[PDB]
């Protein structure tokens, strides 16, 4: 079975450019065609151009004219995609997509790259602060109640975890949000009986690999 | 063929000019393969 | 038979799957499919 | 450049059950079409191309149909490894475009939401940012609202909404709305409410407090 694969995340500067490319594993290579598609987050599939993985032609899109470009080794039987002067928008999922196989070229995609993380930012590397989240006996709901650790002001997604998987039922951890500062955060919640509020021990368990810290805060009602 | 092909002084592209060349004997081998020529090409005959 | 046809095969902006040989060694024996590609040798400096 | 708008956007199901999207399109199409399964966090997979044929190694209970501008893919019985969006790609011209997005969800009675607020934490306040939550757990309808009402007054620009991904087990969805501002508001304002309003509740519920 054809597979392809390509390369991990990446985090750039505006102005700046990048490369991602993806290695193909085919039966043939019976003028494959390797053709490049991005995703913005939450929005419409776009797509980038086509790379004729027999010769050499380079067929591109219109709205990334004359700043993108993309080729291709063929010993190495990858192929190299290319662009500059990116700003903030481009922040995008780039896929890897091609390989018809029967016949020489379609234009349907259908061996798919298991996607290129790329994030357009101003901002550097920096820890997250974190908060707890205290509730009040004002809500005891069938006597269980909520509680959480806020992860505010962080950029490269946080791994969390409660009492390093101690408790597994009811957890909530909700995706990230963009900030007007440029910078990402993030709340986690979970709910317990509250018969077991006063008397138990949770703590919350952050991971920011990027800044290489690791956060705890025991939760006080 | 050899002297045009090696002649020292060429003219501007205005002032292009001829050689009513004929009565003689062709070879176009070295010409073809003489590994130089960064762009022959031609039309209405096969380069062969 | 043959019968026009773009409002089927011409993808606007240029369709480009559809493809056929211009050089080969051998003028082609009736009836035969000879899908391989390589690249065309021309005298001297072969290219494979 | 054609223009690619599918009608349904969001649909609902259950298990076992047949489902139809539709794919129209701005300009004529001569059957040059695609639909593409993308579960969330992964790479699409396509199943139908030139909007009839199937594509090997699918389960047989898709297929394709349509043809001219209006285009249909329809499924016979609902399993599990449906639960996902679905895009048509038109490829009758240059630069090819993709659809909207159409997901489908399982449905079942609605399931009310239980609201949650939390202050801003002290420490927070050594910072010089005011942080405020207000949850929501548990609720199956998406399409909810939540205003914020501080010091009797609604408020705009300033709130962050982010909902969480419908759960396999759980089968319901989560909710939190976060209020930031600066000190200098924070005491200025005595009184913080932020309001819900759920198909499933009988009225709109107002959870509150004050500071202290």
């Amino acid at each position: 079975q054809v597979q392809l694969v390509q390369s991990g995340a990446e985090v750039k500067k505006p102005g700046a450019s990048v490369k991602v490319s993806c290695k193909a594993s085919g039966y043939t290579f019976t003028t494959y065609a390797m053709h490049w598609v991005r995703q913005a987050p939450g929005q419409r599939l776009e797509w980038m151009g086509w790379i004729n993985a027999g010769n050499g032609n380079t067929k591109y899109s219109q709205k990334f004219q004359g700043r993108v470009t993309i080729t291709r080794d063929t010993s190495a039987s990858t192929a190299y995609m290319e662009l500059s002067s990116l700003r903030s928008e481009d922040t995008a999922v780039y896929y890897c997509a091609g390989g018809g196989g029967r016949r020489l070229q379609f234009d349907y995609f259908d061996y798919w790259g298991q996607g290129t993380l790329v994030t357009v930012s101003s901002a550097s590397t920096k820890g997250p602060s974190v908060f707890p989240l205290a509730p009040s006996s004002k809500s005891t709901s069938g006597g269980t109640a909520a509680l959480g650790c806020l992860v505010k002001d962080y950029f490269p997604p946080v791994t969390v975890s409660w009492n390093s998987g101690a408790l597994t039922s009811g957890v909530h951890t909700f995706p990230a949000v963009l900030q007007s500062s440029g910078l990402y955060s993030l709340s986690s919640v979970v709910t317990v009986p509250s018969s077991s509020l006063g008397t138990q021990t949770y703590i919350c368990n952050v991971n920011h690999k990027p800044s290489n810290t690791k956060v705890d805060k025991k939760v006080e009602p | 063929f050899g002297e045009v092909f090696n002649a020292t002084r060429f003219a501007s592209v205005y002032a292009w000019n001829r050689k009513r060349i004929s009565n003689c004997v062709a070879d176009y081998s070295v010409l073809y393969n003489s590994a130089s020529f960064s762009t022959f090409k031609c039309y209405g005959v096969s380069p062969t | 038979i043959a019968w026009n046809s773009n409002n089927l095969d011409s993808k606007v902006g240029g369709n480009y799957n559809y493809l056929y040989r211009l050089f080969r060694k051998s003028n082609l024996k009736p009836f035969e499919r000879d899908i391989s590609t390589e690249i065309y040798q021309a005298g001297s400096t072969p290219c494979n | 450049d054609i223009q690619m708008t599918q009608s349904p956007s969001t649909l609902s199901a259950s298990v076992g059950d047949r489902v139809t999207i539709t794919c129209r399109a701005s300009q004529s199409i001569s059957s040059w079409l695609a639909w593409y399964q993308q579960k969330p966090g992964k790479a699409p997979k396509l199943l139908i191309y030139d909007a009839s044929s199937l594509e090997s190694g699918v389960p047989s209970r898709f297929s394709g149909s349509g043809s001219g501008t209006e285009f249909t893919l329809t499924i016979s019985s609902l399993q599990p490894d449906d639960f996902a969006t679905y895009y048509c790609q038109q490829y009758n011209g240059y630069p090819w475009t993709f659809g909207q997005g159409t997901k489908v969800e399982i449905k079942r009675t609605v399931a009310a939401p239980s609201v949650f607020i939390f202050p801003p934490s002290d420490e927070q306040l050594k910072s010089g940012t005011a942080s405020v939550v207000c949850l929501l757990n548990n609720f199956y309808p998406r399409e909810a609202k939540v205003q914020w009402k501080v010091d009797n007054a609604l408020q705009s620009g300033n709130s962050q909404e982010s909902v969480t991904e419908q759960d396999s087990k759980d089968s319901t969805y989560s909710l939190s709305s976060t209020l930031t501002l600066s000190k200098a508001d924070y005491e200025k304002h005595k009184v913080y409410a932020c309001e819900v309003t759920h198909q499933g509740l009988s009225s709109p519920v107002t959870k509150s407090f004050n500071r202290g």
